């Protein structure tokens, strides 16, 4: 537990737990406790500062909108009807953190230093390819079950919040989840660029629930697979099989997932309902063009023939493929889809006749609301652009969530690079420096 | 080579509200003109004279009373193409 | 102004007072001779910029429709460009050249801004049409207005610094 | 039939509705009823720009050009008044709709030609005595072509009409008389001529379709230079219903 | 300079009556303004319709006049257009439409007065800045 | 109002107190 | 929060910061053993 | 206040366009580059002079031998980048020269700016732009920005000048 | 116009340009790759290959 014996300094002291399964178990369980702790403590915090009639995205909340999306404590339009489910989630997560915190400490500073001669089932070796895939299998099944919990919630227990629900957003039970692999895996084969958007562009709960059904069965089957099998030859020669190497593989995964989450909460308004998280970037911008189209048309303006300074339509123009879109700088956001705008959308895009006659006041309210709540804010939470004066205390939750998980994702990519590079060097035997006396370069022919 | 807009500032346009050219947001400077009467005036433009605004079909007696009170704040000049195109009368691109 | 006021006090007309001003003295009162108006790679003599000075056009006196004399705000050395703003004797803004014309209130057209020249080549002359008056107003931010020869050296109309500037820099 | 999600990204949104070849019928016009064009659409397929022949005696030629602004060229959902002149001839007075599209074409040599393909304030009439609209009915009329840029448009040096500078502030002491055409912006407004030839008629639904050929001027850049004579050819669609 | 009783003395009605708010009335009179108004009316302007601001001179020419307490309180109950020809409760936050604007629900009659007062006191402090825009920032 | 400050007091000192107790007891630190 | 749990309102506003203290606690323990 | 100093030099001097500041930027960024690339190279070419994973304990201030391999470091960058240092003395001298020279170059630029002798414009492009209202570069776009900065910041930045700019004379794009 | 190499490309067939014009005066023609620009590109690429070859030999 010092540097002379372990070979690691205090700033790398957790690297001494590599070959100590017992204490390492206590470390992970204790860290897990910290996770469930925050998930509960913050929930109670958010609920304590929560104001029912005031919008969620105006109160700096990130956890309550997650619970609300699952259909708990909300009704039509995303209005809060009962704050009690928020309280239960916060309390249960919190109490559980004491349980994980109890065994986390026990397994760490008094549980067996190694599990290998307490138990052959719990005890492991990093280089035991069979043991690792087995543990991988177990946890794969656990993840598969968790995905089915979401399915069970959406199909059997109340359902989820459907922002695309007819008559307005409401909690809806998913009865027909999409099982079609042409749709589910169709998302996975979509382009990550504009107009497509990969898996981020999922716009209905049917594809979400049906999607988690697939990934549920896949992880379970995969779990059973890795439990019953052992790594093939081509896999044994490709990877590095060590504790640090496995960590780096997971660091790269979480880094990728971090970047994906960043794009989800910033672009997607289905699994991240605008009634809870606030309008997206593209959404708010389209709402401004919407807001002033309505205002000007009331004054007697013909928004279909209104030419702008550049020659392009002031309110309405065409996308590169010909779709009728909102004019101005928001031409870049013509791939935005929202339940408040789709009623005005025809086969060729925005229908001018629907615009002239069918626009409803609730659409006008929502447009002005989302325009004035665009995800633009300073670090000290001053709403609007940088040149705006102090008055509105607002930064959209989407901004907090997108920024935070990009910082984390990037650093975990660095983590991947750091821990994978060292895993290669360590397994090869030169992570502690070049042997002065077998310097590989000196045995190589000169470059010139 | 003359700037037509600058030249128009040398007329009554630079003095009063031109019913045939001036942006619709100018009808806020006076009482009971915006936005109902304001919409009607611009829609029924142009006019040969100022008092022709009283001949707009559908005007109530109170509305025609309000118009008469603000005839002194109105004027009529030749229709300038550069001021009426692009729906600039309803939105000339100026805000705050 | 001290020499002009002294002339008016001796009983000379406005056309006589400004005519008694040496062209060499008015030329010093022109920002084109300011050594802090050049550029690092704007090479050559100052005549390559504003041109070769030919004659004084005379002092420009600006008045509105009320007959009140207006004074063009002069350009500071730091400014590569400068707006045209006319104020009275107290410094209250009375006229300008507007960027946006949609809500213009101080345009030369609206305020009926004229310009009369005293002394120089344009002595005793008065201009009324807005595009002509504006042209002189733009020159009035430079100080005294002069006639330049821009064809001999093919001058690009861009200010250059004096040997005073170049010596100091080097 | 087809939704937005079926058409999006395909390019069909820039295309005008077509009639089947079965539609060679006629649409009866009653003198005592009032008619309107509920929807007019114009889809250009060829942009011909009259080059400018050197300077001698040549016949001015219309050369082919290349579109560079992609499929953003069509005018759609144009509605207006379909009048029945007592002589029998019809007359369409354009009212509202997407009646303009900025289009840039590139001639041989690389010269780009910006133009405002439009039919604003169109008044097109037919031949006298039209009892029914057949596959021989053609519309002739004129329209207004406003300036490509509006009065608020600023050039790269910040000059404009209803806004911006009125001189070259980069050249403080330059002779402004030579830069007069560049310092002073001018709002243009010319007439354009277009012929709408009907080749398909569905008398039941009241849908007509055929080809058109319009002639108009291109952008003059606030009067900085001379415009080019443009000839636009393409197909059109229109639905006719009683008022 | 300081927040004097002469500054906090604002017109009450359409006949010249006057009231003097306390300092605390002004302070939370601003908090409530930042609570339900500032999103569209930050600085005295109107982001969703810049043609109309909260300047005293503008409110005076409104129909009915809004340059007093009772005028603004009535507007917060039943909002109209600038000529008062139409009622815009369905698109503007009010007690009449507190169901679609939930932040208007718990506003007492006393709360509206503080909000109304703040709109009248601010231009007497910030001058042309109030309802001025980015030009006066 | 400063019950605020009383919570962070006992909670904040709860950590180091364990270290101090394990030091005077010469525990397995 | 429910009115029955209004007692622990000051306690709730403190709980989220507790995990960060664990990071700081590691340095205390390390300083206590002199950074072995 | 320093940030204000930066923005002032942009709007009034066009300080970015000045080739002396450009050389200064190359000196600072180039120095930071050298600083990072030398420290990472040394740490990743170290000899193994111990058996601890923490390789900081494997060095002694009074030792004679080099702590890292110059030969291995040379071959790495020769294959990666094409060229590589082969002389430790020239290397560290180069780490002196690059940032020192850079700051000296930018100092020369400011001395010029003291007299408003700036690199504000390119005459060949102003002549073109003034004659052809369809000619636009990033250079011209930046000048519009400078004019905006000046007219909007000056009345408060230079209160002794008592600048009063009516809203109508202020340079503004559309809408904004 | 003092064109020297241009008539030599024209003599053996190359009469078109990627910009669209042809020396005969025709417009709306497609020379393909072998235009005046295509020919120039060919001789430049050829120059580079012969350069590398010279280094080897
Ligand atoms: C400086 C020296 C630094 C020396 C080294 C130390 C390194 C760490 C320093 C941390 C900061 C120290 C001071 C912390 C004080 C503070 O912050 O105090 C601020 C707040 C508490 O203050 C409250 O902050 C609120 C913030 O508004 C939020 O709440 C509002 C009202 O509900 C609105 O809803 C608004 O939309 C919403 O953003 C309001 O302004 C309240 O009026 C105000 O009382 O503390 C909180 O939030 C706590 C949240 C902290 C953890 C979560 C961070 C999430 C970061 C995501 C993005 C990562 C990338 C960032 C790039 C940069
Ligand atoms: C290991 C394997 C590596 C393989 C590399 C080679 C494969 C290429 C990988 C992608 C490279 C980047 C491409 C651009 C990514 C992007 O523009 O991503 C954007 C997309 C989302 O796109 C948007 O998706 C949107 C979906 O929303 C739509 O649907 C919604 C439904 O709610 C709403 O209705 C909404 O209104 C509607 O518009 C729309 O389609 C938009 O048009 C569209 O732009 O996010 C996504 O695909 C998420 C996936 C990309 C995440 C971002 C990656 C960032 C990587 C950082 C690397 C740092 C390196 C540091 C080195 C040191
Ligand atoms: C997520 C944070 C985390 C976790 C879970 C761990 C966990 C662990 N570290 Mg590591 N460590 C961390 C962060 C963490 N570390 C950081 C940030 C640093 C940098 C300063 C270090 C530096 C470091 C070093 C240098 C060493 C460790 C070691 C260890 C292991 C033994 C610790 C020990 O014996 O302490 C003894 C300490 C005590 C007995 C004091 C009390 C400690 C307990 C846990 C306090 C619990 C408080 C909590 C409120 C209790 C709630 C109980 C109930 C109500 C639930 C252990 C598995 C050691 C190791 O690898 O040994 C083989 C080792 O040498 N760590
Ligand atoms: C990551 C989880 C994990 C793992 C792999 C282990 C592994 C081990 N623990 Mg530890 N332990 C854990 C968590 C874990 N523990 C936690 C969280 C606590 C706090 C409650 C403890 C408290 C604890 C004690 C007090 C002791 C051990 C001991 C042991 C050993 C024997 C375990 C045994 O016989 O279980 C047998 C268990 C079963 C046959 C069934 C267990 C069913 C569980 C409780 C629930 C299953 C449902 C589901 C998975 C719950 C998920 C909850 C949540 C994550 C969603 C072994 C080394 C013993 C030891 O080392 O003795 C020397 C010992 O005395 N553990
Ligand atoms: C947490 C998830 C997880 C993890 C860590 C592993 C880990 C492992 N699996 Mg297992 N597996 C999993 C889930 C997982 N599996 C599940 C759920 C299933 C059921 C479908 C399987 C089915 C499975 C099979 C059938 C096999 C493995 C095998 C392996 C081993 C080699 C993997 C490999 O070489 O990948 C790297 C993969 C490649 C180098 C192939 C090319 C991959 C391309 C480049 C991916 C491109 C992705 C793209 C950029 C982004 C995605 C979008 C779209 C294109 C899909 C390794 C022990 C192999 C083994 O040895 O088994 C004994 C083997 O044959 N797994
Ligand atoms: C103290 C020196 C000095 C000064 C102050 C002047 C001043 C003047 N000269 Mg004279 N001149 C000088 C020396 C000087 N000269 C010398 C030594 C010669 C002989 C070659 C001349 C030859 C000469 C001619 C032929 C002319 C002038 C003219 C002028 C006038 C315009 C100058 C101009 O535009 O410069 C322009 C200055 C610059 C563009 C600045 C150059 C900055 C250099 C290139 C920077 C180098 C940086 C370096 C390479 C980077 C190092 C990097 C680091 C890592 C090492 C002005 C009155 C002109 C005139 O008006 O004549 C009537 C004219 O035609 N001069
Ligand atoms: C990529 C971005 C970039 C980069 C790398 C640089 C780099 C540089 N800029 Mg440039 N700049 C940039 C963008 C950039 N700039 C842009 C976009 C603009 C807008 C136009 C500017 C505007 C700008 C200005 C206005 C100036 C620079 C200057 C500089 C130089 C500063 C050198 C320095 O460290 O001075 C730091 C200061 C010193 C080294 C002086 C000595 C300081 C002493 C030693 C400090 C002592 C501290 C004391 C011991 C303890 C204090 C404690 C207390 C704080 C608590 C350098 C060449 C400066 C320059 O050219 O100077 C000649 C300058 O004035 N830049
Ligand atoms: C011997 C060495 C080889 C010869 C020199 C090779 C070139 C070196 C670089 C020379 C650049 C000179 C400017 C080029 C543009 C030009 O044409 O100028 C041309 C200019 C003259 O300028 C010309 O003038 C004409 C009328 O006489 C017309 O107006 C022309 O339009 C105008 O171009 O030549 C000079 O000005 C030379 C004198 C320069 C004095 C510089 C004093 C400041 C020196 C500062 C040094 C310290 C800072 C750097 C420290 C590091
Ligand atoms: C670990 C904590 C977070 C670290 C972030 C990244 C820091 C290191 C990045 C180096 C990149 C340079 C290129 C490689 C450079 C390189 O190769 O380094 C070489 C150097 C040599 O260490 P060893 O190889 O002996 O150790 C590697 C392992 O075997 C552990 O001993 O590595 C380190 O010292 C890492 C120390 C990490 C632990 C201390 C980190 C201190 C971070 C301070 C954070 C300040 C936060 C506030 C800021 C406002
Ligand atoms: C290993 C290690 C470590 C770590 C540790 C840890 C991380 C631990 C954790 C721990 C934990 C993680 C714990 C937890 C706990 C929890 C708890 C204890 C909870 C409780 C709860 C409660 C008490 C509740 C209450 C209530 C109710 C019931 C209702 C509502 C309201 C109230 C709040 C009142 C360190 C680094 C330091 C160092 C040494 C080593």
């Amino acid at each position: 537990r010092d540097q002379e014996s372990s070979g690691f300094a205090w700033w790398a002291g957790n690297a001494r737990l590599i070959n100590l399964s017992g204490k390492l178990l206590g470390a992970h369980v204790a860290h897990a406790g910290l996770i469930v702790f925050w998930a509960g403590a913050m929930t109670l915090f958010e609920l304590a500062h929560f104001i029912p009639e005031k919008p969620m995205y105006e109160q700096g909340l990130i956890l309550i909108p997650h619970i609300a999306t699952l259909g708990w404590g909300v009704g039509p339009g995303g209005e809060v009807v009962d704050t009690f489910p928020f309280f239960v989630v916060g309390v249960v997560h919190l109490i559980s953190s004491a349980v994980l915190g109890f065994g986390g400490v026990y397994h760490a500073i008094r549980g067996p230093e190694t599990l290998e001669e307490y138990s052959s089932f719990f005890g492991y070796d990093w280089k035991d390819k069979n043991k690792m895939t087995t543990i991988l299998g177990f946890h794969l099944i656990v993840l598969g079950i968790g995905a089915l919990l979401l399915v069970a919630k959406a199909m059997f227990f109340g359902g989820l919040y459907d922002t695309w629900a007819p008559g307005g957003g409401d909690v809806r039970v998913i009865t027909n989840p999409t099982l079609d692999p042409r749709v589910i895996f169709g998302y996975l084969l979509k382009s990550p660029f504009g107009g497509e958007g990969w898996i981020v562009s999922v716009n209905n709960l049917e594809d979400v629930v049906g999607g988690h059904i697939w990934i549920g069965l896949i992880c379970i089957a995969g779990g059973i697979w890795h439990i019953l099998t052992t790594p093939f030859g081509w896999a044994r020669r490709a990877f590095i099989w060590s504790g640090e190497a496995y960590l780096s593989y997971s660091l790269g995964a979480l880094s990728m997932m971090g970047f994906i989450a960043t794009c989800f909460v910033w672009f997607n308004n289905t699994v991240y309902p605008s009634e809870f998280y606030g309008p997206t970037g593209p959404e708010a911008s389209q709402a401004q063009a919407m807001t002033f189209l309505i205002r000007d048309q009331k004054l007697g303006a013909n928004v279909g023939s209104a030419q702008g300074p550049t020659g392009l339509g002031k309110y309405l123009m065409r996308s590169p493929t010909g779709e009728i879109i909102f004019g101005g700088e928001t031409m870049r956001f013509w791939d935005f889809r929202g339940p408040w705008l789709e009623p005005l959308r025809g086969p060729n895009g925005l229908d001018l006749n629907k615009i002239k006659n069918d626009i409803q006041p609730w659409q006008e309210r929502r447009a002005a609301e989302y325009m004035t709540h665009a995800p633009l804010g300073s670090l000290n939470s001053v709403g609007g652009v940088a040149t705006e004066i102090n008055s509105v205390n607002f930064v959209s939750p989407r901004s907090w969530l997108a920024t935070s998980h990009f910082v984390l994702a990037f650093f975990f990519l660095v983590g991947h690079l750091w821990h994978a590079g060292r895993a290669r060097a360590a397994a090869a035997g030169f992570e502690k420096g070049i042997d002065r006396e077998s310097e590989p370069v000196l045995s190589m022919p000169s470059l010139d | 080579l003359v700037n037509v807009v600058d030249e128009k500032l040398g007329t009554a346009y630079g003095e009063k509200i031109d019913l045939n050219n001036t942006n619709i947001a100018a009808f806020i400077q006076y009482r009971g003109l915006y936005p109902t009467l304001a919409k009607l005036i611009v829609k029924n433009a142009p006019y040969e004279s100022v008092e022709d605004v009283l001949n707009i079909p559908g005007l109530t007696e109170r509305q025609k009373q309000i118009l008469r009170e603000n005839l002194e704040h109105f004027t009529v000049t030749e229709v300038e193409t550069a001021l009426v195109e692009g729906g600039d009368r309803y939105n000339n691109g100026l805000y705050k | 102004n001290r020499r002009v006021q002294a002339s008016l006090a001796s009983g000379a007309t406005l056309e006589e007072a400004w005519s008694a001003i040496p062209e060499k003295l008015a030329f010093y009162d022109y920002i084109g001779n300011n050594p802090a108006k050049g550029g690092l790679f704007r090479t050559g003599p100052m005549n390559k910029g504003d041109g070769i000075a030919q004659a004084w056009k005379g002092h420009a006196v600006f008045r509105n429709k009320e007959g009140e004399e207006l004074f063009v705000r002069r350009m500071p050395a730091f400014f590569e460009s400068f707006p045209v703003i006319l104020t009275d004797k107290n410094g209250v803004v009375k006229a300008d050249i507007p960027f946006r014309r949609a809500e213009s209130k101080y345009s030369f057209e609206q305020q009926g801004v004229t310009v009369s020249f005293y002394g120089g080549e344009l002595n005793g002359q008065t201009f009324t049409d807005p595009p002509t008056v504006k042209s002189y107003a733009r020159k009035a931010i430079f100080g005294e207005i002069f006639e330049f020869d821009t064809e001999t050296l093919n001058s690009d109309g861009i200010f250059r610094t004096s040997p005073r500037g170049w010596f100091t820099f080097a | 039939t087809l939704t937005y999600d079926d058409i999006v990204g395909t390019g069909l949104a820039n295309k005008c509705p077509t009639l089947d070849d079965t539609a060679r019928g006629a649409y009866p016009i009653d003198s005592s009823q009032t008619y309107r064009i509920a929807r007019l659409c114009l889809q250009p397929t060829t942009f011909l720009v009259k080059e400018e022949p050197k300077n001698k005696r040549q016949e001015a030629e219309f050369v082919p050009t290349k579109l560079v602004t992609r499929e953003t060229t069509s005018l759609d959902q144009i509605q207006g008044e379909l009048k029945v002149n007592s002589d029998g001839s019809l007359t369409f007075v354009e009212e509202d709709g997407i009646d303009f599209q900025p289009v840039t074409v590139q001639m041989a040599g690389g010269e780009r030609i910006p133009l405002l393909f439009t039919v604003k304030n169109l008044v097109a009439s037919t031949q006298p005595n039209v009892t029914s609209i057949t596959t021989s009915t053609d519309f002739k009329g004129e329209f207004n072509v406003p300036s490509y840029r509006t009065a608020n448009f600023l050039d790269p040096k910040g000059r404009g009409l209803a806004s911006g500078y009125d001189s070259a502030i980069a050249l403080p002491q330059a002779k402004e008389e030579e830069l007069a055409r560049a310092n002073v912006k001018r709002f243009s407004l010319t007439k354009g001529q277009i012929s709408l030839n009907v080749a398909k008629v569905d008398g039941r639904t009241g849908e007509i379709a055929g080809t058109f050929e319009s002639e108009q001027l291109s952008d003059d850049d606030m009067g900085a230079h001379e415009p080019h004579e443009v000839k636009i050819q393409g197909v059109f669609y229109a639905s006719i219903e009683p008022a | 300079a300081e927040l004097t009783p002469e500054v906090l003395t604002v017109p009450l009605n359409s006949e010249g009556k006057t009231i003097t708010l306390t300092e605390k009335q002004y302070l939370e009179g601003k908090r409530l303004f930042q609570y339900a108004c500032a999103s569209c009316h930050v600085g005295g302007i109107t982001k969703t319709n810049p043609s109309l601001d909260l300047r005293t001179e503008t409110l005076a020419l409104a129909t009915p006049p809004r340059d007093n307490i009772e005028g603004l309180v009535d507007y917060m109950k039943n909002p109209t257009t600038y000529d008062g020809e139409q009622e815009i409760a369905e698109v503007h936050p009010s007690l009449r439409s507190a169901d679609i604007f939930p932040k208007m629900r718990n506003l007492t009659e006393k709360d509206l007065v503080a909000i109304a007062g703040h709109i009248l006191v601010e231009p007497k402090i910030l001058g042309d800045k109030w309802g001025g825009g980015k030009v006066y920032y | 109002v400063i019950a605020q400050l009383t919570m962070i007091a006992m909670i904040g000192i709860a950590g180091p107190m364990i270290i101090f107790l394990l030091a005077v007891r010469r525990g397995n630190l | 929060l429910p009115e029955a749990y209004a007692i622990f309102d000051p306690l709730v506003d403190v709980l989220p910061v507790i995990p960060v203290l664990f990071l700081a606690l590691a340095f205390v323990w390390q300083a206590a053993v002199g950074f072995r | 206040a320093i940030f204000r100093f930066l923005l002032f030099f942009q709007g009034f001097h066009n300080w970015t366009l000045n080739p002396f500041h450009m050389m200064g930027v190359a000196g600072v960024l180039g120095g930071a580059l050298l600083c990072a690339i030398h420290g990472a190279t040394v740490e990743n070419t170290l000899f193994q002079d111990g058996e601890g994973a923490s390789t900081f304990r494997a060095f002694n201030p009074t030792q004679a031998e080099e702590t890292y391999s110059m030969v291995t470091a040379n071959r790495f960058w020769s294959q990666i980048f094409g060229i590589a240092f082969s002389n430790k003395r020239w290397l560290h001298f180069f780490m002196l020269f690059v940032p020192v020279t850079g700051l000296w170059m930018s100092a020369i630029g400011v001395v010029g700016l003291a007299l408003n002798l700036r690199s504000y414009d390119f005459i060949s492009q102003e002549i073109r732009a003034a004659e052809d209202p369809e000619f636009e570069t990033f250079y011209t776009k930046n000048l519009l920005l400078n004019e905006g900065i000046r007219a909007w910041m000056a009345p408060q930045d230079q209160p002794h000048e008592n600048f009063v700019f009516p809203e109508e004379v202020l340079p503004r794009g559309n809408a904004l | 116009q003092g064109m020297f190499v241009l008539p030599f490309m024209a003599r053996l067939g190359v009469t078109g340009s990627w910009s669209g014009w042809s020396i005969t005066g025709e417009t709306g023609i497609d020379p393909g790759f072998w235009s005046f620009e295509g020919v120039a590109l060919a001789h430049i690429v050829l120059s580079g290959l012969l350069f590398l070859a010279a280094c080897w030999h």
